[PDB]
């Protein structure tokens, strides 16, 4: 197996599991809320039209990110 | 235009992109690095002079002596490289160290002083690098690699969330220095920074500010934002600072901004910029969770209502409305922006002033006792502000002020308070998301120790091991008569420096099996060994390749295994700093131009700039020619515009290591199987002829060169003289430096060994009269065709199944490979017998031995030894040594047999000397080293005659062509100025001493030239001398032998099935079948193939570069065979400048330009007699040969533009259908053989301490049965199998000779019983208090 | 000798998994007697040359 | 504190010199007679140690005396002993090899594992010596009472 | 013969740690022998007895008590249970992981004109592995006379 | 001097052509042989025992 | 023949700068630094199982 086989199977597995963790997170079909769940504002409809089921609006979800950037 | 040598055989070369940066001397690494040790550095900064700066002078006690240091010089080498390679002795040069020692009196300490005492003492001797960045330690040559360990400075790591199950990352910030303290901080997992001095326990880390002389409102100065209180209740805002969810809406002016609930946006803070508030009234639940920022008492009485530091209540407020307060300051604590961690840490700090700040520090540092007010103060402020504790380097104040972004480039060697609280600044910064982490594998953290920093700091500590004794000695009796020699041992330092080279993980031997073998081993950056890492601690964590790797060291090269990314590969143009980082060049962009003026950067500097590619295409002024340019800072490489850049890489090439820019093709290549092909082509073996390769990529004459290995020609000139030993040139009159001989001899280095046992042998590649140049190929070494790196042969491959015979990796190879002996291989193997003195008796080497009967004798000598040129076989009798013993107790039927005969016992035994099992060889070296004592034999002396009349010829040789030459530089001087032209060669030469000249400085120089050839008399006079004495003087050979008779066969290996051939992609295997020529496919044209492969490794293993070779490997012999066909028939030269210039010429915009419209009509077909073969391709390695110059190449030769030609079976007549890929692989023969890897044993020696058969294939040793192999025998029923491999076939003494004598009996029934590995586990246990025994049935 | 496995920095993912903890309880019984009672006294060390 | 128990026991202070002169004579003698008897894992007798010692001081100091390393035919000519009694001095080994000392790197394999016993039997010459046992009684099956029963008792 | 003194080349030897570890308790047991002969004062027989104490400790088990004492080789010192005990001990690495005659190695490849119960030995292997085997067939049919 | 070894059986050892090395043992007794040939011969072994 | 894709990192993340070359075709000198990330920690993990 030449010992660059099991290289590929652990480099496959690698690219594939860290892509479908992300692909999991973009929240493909959802509902049209038009109001953020942390905030109330009006999510512009541009964005609707970028990410069908935000709940979070976008500088809402920059805090999150930001507040989740280390971790808890 | 080309080099006279270039002219022999040109490398057709694509590749597109311009060189800007020659490839530099790939060994300057170790050459410049072992430059700064041993060099007189006047400032002394560098190497030996900084280490005797930093130890001398030496003060004893009370300063009543002084040693003191004047200079060093190193002594000349006792032995040279040659003699150092062969009597075993490190070629060392003794280093003898000028010094003085000043007495002092009474009432003057520097003043009046009494007494001197100049000497030159030798303290140890050290060993010297070599020609080629090598060293020889005890003949071998070792290779001492560079280091990658971290660097001194400040480094800010996390804990990525691994330290605690609540999920928090902890970011902590370790400043290391070079020797002190590692003042390091840390966040607690509820956000409270810590500190702990030398990995101690934890103090809450505002104590260091108080230890610092910082208050809580200093403090909380330093660290925080200040937004003021007053009344009635308005906050001034400041408009930038709310972004956190609305809490309390905005109450300005009263009509509206944004009310309660929602988010603070962006839509927000700017309608409150543009409408221009400053200030907001606030209710009083809005202050309730703020903290108080300075001191406020009531200013009536001055009594403490709240200092900072404090939980603020409303209650508290309107206290100070009625202390008649208007301000009141706060911290600005946003839980994402700037969290409160400075203020929370002084929420749990028990200290409050430094008094009992420095308590806890001196309690953290020195427990129990009670810290007075100065012992505690003075341990503190020594700790990191004095430089005798705390020595921060020129690298780690680098690293410092350059990571916190200051520059102040150099600075104190020592902390200061601002020093210290840019780490917490920047760790609280780390921690509220200003800025990333540092990296473990960053190498701007991670610095380059090499050869000349490493011998350094092994003679540094020597100076401390000497310094406690002349500390000592200075200071007991202070005679004089005492002289500094009598106080300095030469053996602390020797044993510290003779044990780094001498056996330490960074001295390793060095990798001799072709010039890519060494040139990479000089070249390798190991992050091992004291200082850096070892493999138990080395993750996961360092074993990755970090972005900042580009242009340094090899992504692709570091060997697979046990420590891939734990060594490394040192890059092509990397260069070492001023302070040890890896700098790479990078040539400037001005505002849309690339100009000349290169620049190194470390990696600390290149993720400041915007660096472009060097795929990146650019105009004749030097612009860029389209606008989005791809380029990469930081991390990422997106899209800049072609004026916000600062630098582009030199050439594509840059980012690879020397022994993976070989790899044609290496674009197609995956890198793991370019990881795979550029660790073999370092362990294949020099073949016989060697071939160049056919598609190359045009570093292989770079390598040939500057790997020492060649022949290089110093100067220019002509050659007086070819042999295959040695060349001499006759320099030209341009260089000739006038008062030299004229002639430099190059003394070619014949079949001498390898370290790897191999070959090394030289063959002059120039003739009779060749014009040379500076730097030109006159002799290649092993693996060398012209002066171009030729590791293998150049193999007429095919790509189809075949039978099986190439089924899983496997190779399948002709008969026409092993009849023109393209892969057949010498390997020289010393064989050495040593007569040792053992007790009853020393041993002979005679030749009249005991019953051995007198056939395999005949080969010996007078003096029991073979003969050069005899040609061996396995058990042949080497060398005949005899040992004495007793007569050793004759059994019964021994007693009867002897008296039978008569024959006495023989008394003495025969420990010789013989060949081992199945090595055939040729003899061509025998040594003899005796000691001084034993006198000689016949062998000894007859080598030593034979060597003292080589050794006094070679310098007559020298003396007779040098005067040769001078005799021709003299009579150059008389054609001008009182010329004696027709009378010249009449006048006896010995009287051009007295031959009258015009007298100018002419006869003046004839005065110097002709009385420098009187000092070539002396020279070879005194010379002569010294290999009279070498050659003569006993060997100081170690303590108990007597003669080391080392005999050296040559053994010519040939491939078989079992021999591992490979490519250069990575697709290695196994020849499985010689298959003969007959059974080979051929094509329509009856040509065989040589080598056929299996196309199923092709795919999966994704290096497509080895088909791309192939195919050039078919365009390449496609040349070769019409410059061979036309020579084939003399075609004239019209016909031959017309293709070869067209063959030169082809493909997309090459950078090459050779035209053969401006060549000379006997260098055309010198030319095309090294073309007829092939004309050989470079493909550079980013940059060399697309897919349509190939094809377009393909279709200058009349060979199918596809790549596959159809090929006919070579047993049955009838074609494969479907047409087959052939072409010419590069197949390399690897040190993997059959011949050093079979191994059998039926019943050999045992080990004395377990009754086991021993270990290793030169020990006639067994295959080890382990665990795996016993459950796999315990899933079966094999029983009596696996009793008798732990019985019978492994320690049971008597149960595995009454085996032996059971099946020679023909009898195959073991009584086994117990072995010999529990009875010794029965006694140890025993010898332990233990009763363990064996009960009874 | 527990062993809970006492080594220098943050350990690795797999490594707890791996790594085993034999044997419970009983040694951790007495070396619970022995940690919860070497609490007290300072001057206990059993090297002859600093006794 | 053995030799300075024996140091009190032959102290005399009406010579009035200090003790700390007298037991430093004895403790001089008793570690450097126990580091001469009882340090080596091959016993030296305790004048031997001092041929060392003293070779030891004085090729130390001929190291930078005379040059680049003293020979040892050399230090027959500055001490007295005559270039034999000086050689037995080097020949002797010093407190020798561990064997569990690592090779290594190959099977975490100890310098235990290559040391070869020669005093054991080799199954090849074992069953010559056992099939000689028969040659011979097939020998002495053609002789007759006396003459093979001399040759089995003598 | 278990810690042997075996005579290496040259005049130099190799020696197993258990004879260091023996040496320091017959030294202490004969000091203390003589220290209890000499009725010496208590304090220094408590030394020598404590002394003699942790020699025994140190040579049944060096490590144990604290620290691994070590000889003229920076590593500690195997002793009689690191020599029961361990990876490199009888009960790991030689009671069932051990070498093995009639035994050999070379590398593999493929020949498949074989059939699936035959494998390729080559020659000299199988006249060295089969050595007994050949003299007992070789002597039988009587082609020599002698197993010599 | 290289063993040669049936195609079919890579799959069952794992072993490549890339310089892959066998150790071969020889059976002593007759209980081994026949141990060999009614246990371990390659051919009473073609189910995979997982 | 397609394209190669999104290529890994030790870290788990993904370069978000995919390779859209392959190997009929060549890699240039930044995607091939980018590729040896992912196969330097898969040939890693492989010898260190
Ligand atoms: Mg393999
Ligand atoms: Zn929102």
């Amino acid at each position: 197996s030449d010992e660059a086989d099991e290289a590929y199977s652990v480099t496959e597995q690698l690219t594939m599991t860290g892509i479908n963790r992300i692909r999991q997170k973009i929240n493909a079909h959802g509902i049209p809320v038009y109001l953020c769940e942390a905030c109330g504002n009006p999510i512009p409809e541009a964005r609707r039209k970028i990410f069908p089921g935000v709940t979070l609006c976008v500088e809402c979800q920059a805090y999150q990110e930001r507040q989740r950037k280390h971790y808890a | 235009v080309y080099s006279y040598t270039e002219k022999k055989r040109i490398r057709k070369d694509f590749g597109k992109r311009p060189q800007v940066l020659d490839v530099p001397y790939l060994l300057s690494i170790q050459l410049d690095s072992f430059q700064k040790f041993i060099e007189q550095d006047p400032e002394g900064q560098y190497g030996l002079e900084a280490a005797f700066r930093s130890v001398f002078p030496i003060q004893s006690y009370s300063g009543n002596s002084e040693l003191q240091y004047v200079s060093y010089r190193l002594g000349e080498p006792v032995f040279d490289v040659q003699e150092c390679q062969i009597r075993g002795v490190t070629y060392s040069a003794p280093l003898r160290v000028k010094l003085r020692l000043v007495i002092y009196e009474r009432e003057a300490p520097e003043g009046t002083v009494k007494d001197i005492k100049e000497q030159e003492v030798y303290m140890g001797e050290i060993p010297l690098m070599t020609d080629n960045g090598t060293f020889v330690i005890n003949g071998t040559e070792r290779v001492i690699v560079s280091q990658l360990h971290r660097s001194p400075g400040v480094f800010f790591d996390s804990d990525k969330g691994k330290t605690h199950s609540s999920g928090k990352v902890l970011y902590n910030a370790r400043i290391i220095p070079y020797r002190g303290s590692w003042l390091d901080f840390e966040f607690d997992p509820k956000d409270n920074l810590f500190v702990r001095i030398d990995r101690r326990r934890k103090l809450p880390a505002t104590i260091i500010l108080r230890a610092l002389n910082y208050t809580t409102e200093q403090i909380l100065d330093l660290f925080f934002e200040k937004v003021i209180f007053e009344i009635k209740l308005q906050m001034e805002l400041v408009p930038e600072r709310l972004r956190g969810t609305a809490s309390f809406d905005i109450e300005a002016n009263g009509k509206v901004y944004v009310e309660k609930g929602r988010r603070i946006t962006a839509r927000h803070i700017r309608q409150l910029e543009k409408d221009d508030v400053k200030l907001i009234e606030v209710p009083v639940e809005y202050i309730a969770g703020k903290v108080v920022a300075k001191d406020y008492i009531d200013e009536s009485t001055g009594e403490l209502i709240c200092a900072a530091n404090m939980e603020l209540s409303l209650d508290l407020l309107a206290k100070l409305s009625q202390s008649g307060h208007k301000r009141i300051e706060t911290l600005f604590t946003n839980d994402l922006d700037h969290g409160p961690y400075i203020s929370e840490t002084l929420r749990v700090d028990p200290t409050n002033d430094r008094l009992s700040a420095l308590v806890e520090i001196y309690r953290m540092m020195r427990p129990g006792e009670p810290p007075t007010r100065e012992a505690a103060e003075s341990l503190f402020e020594n700790l990191f502000f004095s430089e005798d504790r705390y020595d921060l380097s020129a690298v780690g104040r680098m690293k410092f002020n350059r990571s916190l972004l200051r520059e102040e480039i150099e600075g104190s060697g020592i902390l200061s308070k601002d020093d210290i609280i840019d780490v917490m600044k920047k760790l609280i910064d780390i921690r509220n998301g200003k800025g990333e982490v540092d990296d473990i594998d960053h190498l701007g953290n991670r610095r380059i120790r090499s050869v000349g920093e490493m011998a350094e700091n092994q003679f540094r500590v020597g100076l401390v091991r000497v310094e406690r004794a002349v500390k000592e000695r200075l200071s007991l009796g202070d005679l004089d008569t005492l002289m500094p020699q009598d106080m300095i041992n030469a053996k602390p330092i020797s044993a510290a420096v003779k044990e780094f080279f001498g056996s330490s993980q960074l001295s390793q031997f060095m990798d001799q099996n072709n010039p890519l073998s060494e040139i990479t081993h000089k070249r390798r950056i190991s992050a091992l060994g004291p200082g850096g890492l070892t493999r138990e601690r080395a993750g996961f964590e360092v074993r990755d390749v970090h972005p900042t790797h580009y242009g340094r060291v090899c992504p692709i090269e570091t060997p697979e295994g046990p420590n891939i990314g734990l060594i490394n590969s040192l890059s092509v143009y990397a260069q070492t700093n001023e302070y040890g980082f890896l700098e790479t060049p990078y040539r400037k962009v001005t505002d849309g131009v690339v100009t000349d003026e290169i620049h190194y950067l470390s990696a600390i500097e290149e993720g400041n700039y915007v660096i472009a590619q060097a795929n990146s295409n650019l105009d004749e002024e030097g612009h860029f020619v389209e606008d989005l340019v791809t380029c990469r800072s930081k991390g990422e490489s997106s899209l800049f515009s072609r004026d916000q850049v600062d630098y582009m890489d030199v050439s594509t090439q840059q980012v690879v290591s020397v022994g993976a820019s070989l790899i044609p093709f290496l674009e197609h290549d995956d890198a793991n199987r370019a990881l795979m092909g550029a660790n073999m082509q370092r362990q294949a073996v020099p073949t016989l002829r060697a071939d160049k390769p056919l598609v190359g990529t045009g570093m292989e004459r770079a390598v040939a060169v500057d790997s020492g290995v060649t022949a290089v020609a110093k100067r220019g000139g002509v050659v007086q003289y070819v042999d295959a030993s040695r060349i001499v040139i006759k320099v030209n009159e341009d260089e000739m430096y006038p008062g030299e001989a004229g002639i430099d001899i190059y003394n070619l280095t014949k079949y001498t060994r390898s370290n790897q046992n191999t070959c090394i042998n030289q063959m002059p590649c120039v003739s009779l009269g060749e014009p040379v140049e500076r730097g030109d190929v006159l002799a290649d070494g092993p693996s060398t065709d012209l002066g171009e790196l030729a590791l293998g042969q150049n193999m007429r491959v095919a790509f189809m199944p075949w039978n099986g015979y190439n089924f899983e990796d496997s190779i399948l190879v002709s008969e026409r490979v092993v009849q023109e002996d393209r892969f057949t291989t010498i390997h020289i193997q010393e064989l050495a017998c040593v007569s040792r003195d053992t007790k009853l008796g020393p041993e002979e080497i005679t030749a009249d031995i005991p019953n051995v009967g007198e056939a395999a004798l005949s080969k010996l000598d007078e003096s029991g030894i073979v003969y050069i040129g005899a040609e061996v076989t396995g058990g042949d009798i080497l060398v005949g040594k005899v040992t004495p013993k007793g007569e050793t107790q004759l059994t019964p039927e021994e007693k009867l047999l002897r008296a039978i005969f008569g024959e006495k016992a023989s008394d003495v035994k025969d420990s010789s000397l013989r060949v081992p099992n199945g090595v055939s060889g040729t003899v061509i070296d025998v040594q003899v080293f005796t000691r001084d004592g034993v006198e000689k034999d016949k062998r000894a002396l007859e080598i030593e005659e034979m060597q003292l009349k080589q050794a006094k010829k070679d310098l007559s040789e020298e003396l007779q062509i040098l005067e040769a030459g001078l005799f021709s530089r003299i009579r150059a001087v008389l054609v001008a100025g009182g010329v004696e032209a027709e009378k010249l060669d009449k006048l006896p030469r010995d009287r051009w001493l007295e031959l009258g000249l015009t007298d100018e400085e002419k006869q003046n120089q004839l005065e110097q030239l002709a009385e420098q050839y009187d000092e070539l008399k002396h020279e070879f006079e005194k010379k002569l001398e010294a290999k009279r004495r070498k050659i003569t003087q006993g060997d100081d050979l170690a303590p108990g032998v007597l003669k080391i008779v080392k005999v050296y066969l040559a053994v010519k290996r040939r491939i078989q099935p079992g021999d591992k051939m490979a490519g250069r992609h990575g697709n290695k295997g196994v020849i499985s079948k010689i298959n003969p020529i007959e059974d080979m496919p051929y094509d329509e044209n009856g040509t065989p193939v040589d080598i056929v492969l299996n196309p199923l490794g092709v795919p999966s293993r994704m290096n497509i570069g080895q088909i791309l070779e192939t195919h050039l490997g078919m365009a390449a012999k496609g040349i070769g065979d019409k410059i061979n066909a036309m020579l084939k028939q003399q075609q004239e030269v019209a016909k031959l400048r017309e293709f070869i210039q067209r063959a030169y010429d082809l493909g997309a915009d090459v950078r090459q330009k050779v035209d053969l419209s401006t060549f000379s009509d006997e260098e055309v077909m010198r030319l095309a007699e090294n073309l007829r073969k092939g004309m050989p391709i470079a493909t550079p390695v980013f940059d060399g040969a697309k897919e349509a110059e190939i094809k377009e190449l393909l279709k200058l030769g009349d060979l199918p533009t596809s790549g596959q030609i159809r090929l006919y079976d070579g047993r049955t007549g009838e074609q494969f259908e479907r047409p087959v890929t052939v072409g010419y692989m590069y197949m390399l023969k690897l040190n993997h053989l059959v011949d050093d890897k079979m191994h059998a044993r039926s019943t050999g020696s045992y080990s004395l301490v377990t009754q086991q058969p021993l270990g290793g294939k030169a020990q006639f040793g067994g295959q080890r049965f382990g665990e795996m192999e016993v459950w796999a025998l315990e899933a079966y029923g094999a029983a009596y199998t696996l009793q008798e491999m732990l019985t019978v076939k492994s320690d049971d003494v008597n149960g595995r000779t009454k085996m032996y004598k059971n099946i020679v009996d023909g009898n195959h029934q073991m009584e086994p019983g117990m072995p010999e590995s529990f009875n010794v586990l029965l006694k140890e246990i025993r010898s332990l208090g233990i009763n363990i025994e064996l009960e009874d049935e | 000798d527990m062993g809970i496995q006492v080594m220098e920095e943050a350990p690795d993912a797999d490594d707890l998994m791996l790594a085993e903890n034999t044997a419970d309880e009983d040694a951790a019984e007495a070396a619970a007697q022995v940690l919860s009672s070497v609490e007290s006294e300072i001057g206990r060390t059993t090297d002859p040359v600093r006794m | 504190n053995i030799g300075l128990m024996k140091a009190v026991d032959k102290f005399e202070y009406r010579r009035g010199y200090k003790f700390s002169t007298y037991a430093t004579w004895w403790i001089r003698q008793a570690i450097t007679r126990s580091i001469a008897d009882q340090a080596r894992t091959i016993r030296i007798p305790v004048h031997m140690i001092e041929t060392i010692n003293k070779l030891n001081r004085i090729s130390r100091q001929m190291l930078q005396e005379m040059g680049r390393e003293p020979t040892p035919e050399e230090l027959a000519e500055r001490m007295l002993m005559p270039e034999d009694k000086i050689r037995k001095v080097l020949k002797i080994a010093k407190e020798p090899i561990s064997m569990e000392t690592p090779i290594g790197d190959d099977e975490d394999s100890h310098l235990g594992d290559f040391i070869e016993d020669t005093t054991l039997e080799l199954p090849l010459d074992s069953a010559t010596t056992e099939s000689l046992r028969a040659a011979t009684h097939d020998v002495l099956a053609g002789l007759t009472a006396r003459e093979a029963k001399v040759l089995r008792m003598r | 013969d278990l810690r042997p003194l075996v005579p290496l080349d040259g005049g130099r030897f190799a020696t197993s740690d258990l004879n260091d570890l023996y040496r320091r308790v017959i030294n202490r047991n004969n000091r203390l022998k003589r220290l209890l002969d000499l009725a010496a004062p208590d304090i220094i027989v408590r030394n020598e007895k404590r002394m003699l104490q942790e020699a025994v400790d140190a040579l049944l088990d060096n490590g144990r008590r604290g620290r691994a004492i070590t000889g003229s080789n920076k590593r500690p010192l195997k002793s009689l249970a690191d020599m029961i005990k361990g990876k490199q001990g009888r009960f790991r690495q030689n009671l069932l992981g051990k070498r093995v005659d009639y035994s050999g190695r070379s590398v593999i490849t493929v020949g498949p004109y074989l059939r699936l119960h035959q494998c390729g030995l080559p020659k000299k292997m199988a006249l060295e592995l089969f050595k007994p085997f050949i003299y007992g067939k070789l002597e039988l049919r009587g082609l020599a006379t002698t197993i010599k | 001097k290289a063993i040669q070894l049936h195609p079919l059986v890579c799959a069952a050892y794992n072993a490549d052509f890339d310089g892959d090395q066998m150790a071969v043992h020889v059976p002593l007794t007759l209980e081994a042989q026949l141990e060999a040939r009614a246990l371990m011969m390659s051919t009473n072994n073609i189910l995979s025992p997982a | 023949a397609g394209m190669r894709g999104l290529m890994a990192k030790p870290d788990g993340s993904i370069i978000e700068t995919p390779i859209t070359a392959n190997f009929r075709e060549g890699l240039n000198v930044l995607q091939y630094f980018i590729s040896t990330h992912g196969a330097r920690k898969g040939l890693a993990d492989t010898a260190l199982k």
